[PDB]
């Protein structure tokens, strides 16, 4: 399921 | 971008944005939004706003695709989760956008 | 958006009313069919005409062109758009395709 | 080469 969004 | 459509499944920062029923998630060149169909229009409508620099995270399975919009997002912070099939096509395509940002 | 075509308008009182004269670019969207130019060159575009998918009567095709009548509450007008192409089924296959989509809504 | 459009006027 999730990512963490690096663009953050 | 391209288009899914896509329905609301309730959670608190939906329930405040008034999200309910069907929706078209757009993954855009620097952003997703959601449209609606314009009553008289009969076209897609921007409803809301969440450039990727302003999600915290995001994921998806078979079922659905949800996200986190962070505090400075329109639609204020929370989990957005959207009931479809391509859960996984949006994840690859907003991972493609934001990967794009290589510039 | 959605798929892209390059067709030709072939002309009925509709095409006539809405100054359609050469080849223009037909795409099929998630809620309804856009026709687009392209400006000078660059070979830039933008929207010139747009058929929501609510209000598109019904549409047909064969090897020679793909063509709708648009209800009366389109920009257009309503009325028969006829374009000569040699996809008109895959036109007419991804027109039937995103309105399924749309219906199942 | 034609087809009735069902999702008309909804």
């Amino acid at each position: 399921t999730w990512i963490e969004n690096k663009l953050y | 971008g391209s288009q899914f459509w896509v329905t609301s499944q309730k959670t608190e920062a939906s329930e405040r944005c008034g999200l309910q029923g069907s929706y078209i998630l757009r993954v855009e060149a620097e952003k997703l939004t959601l449209l609606t169909l314009g009553a008289q229009s009969q076209i897609l409508e921007p409803l809301l706003f969440w450039p990727y620099t302003l999600l915290r995270r995001y994921g998806r399975d078979k079922v659905m695709f949800s996200f986190e919009a962070g505090r400075r997002c329109p639609s204020g912070p929370g989990t957005f989760t959207f009931q479809t099939s391509q859960g996984n096509d949006i994840f690859q395509a907003v991972e493609a956008a934001i990967q794009q940002q290589k510039a």
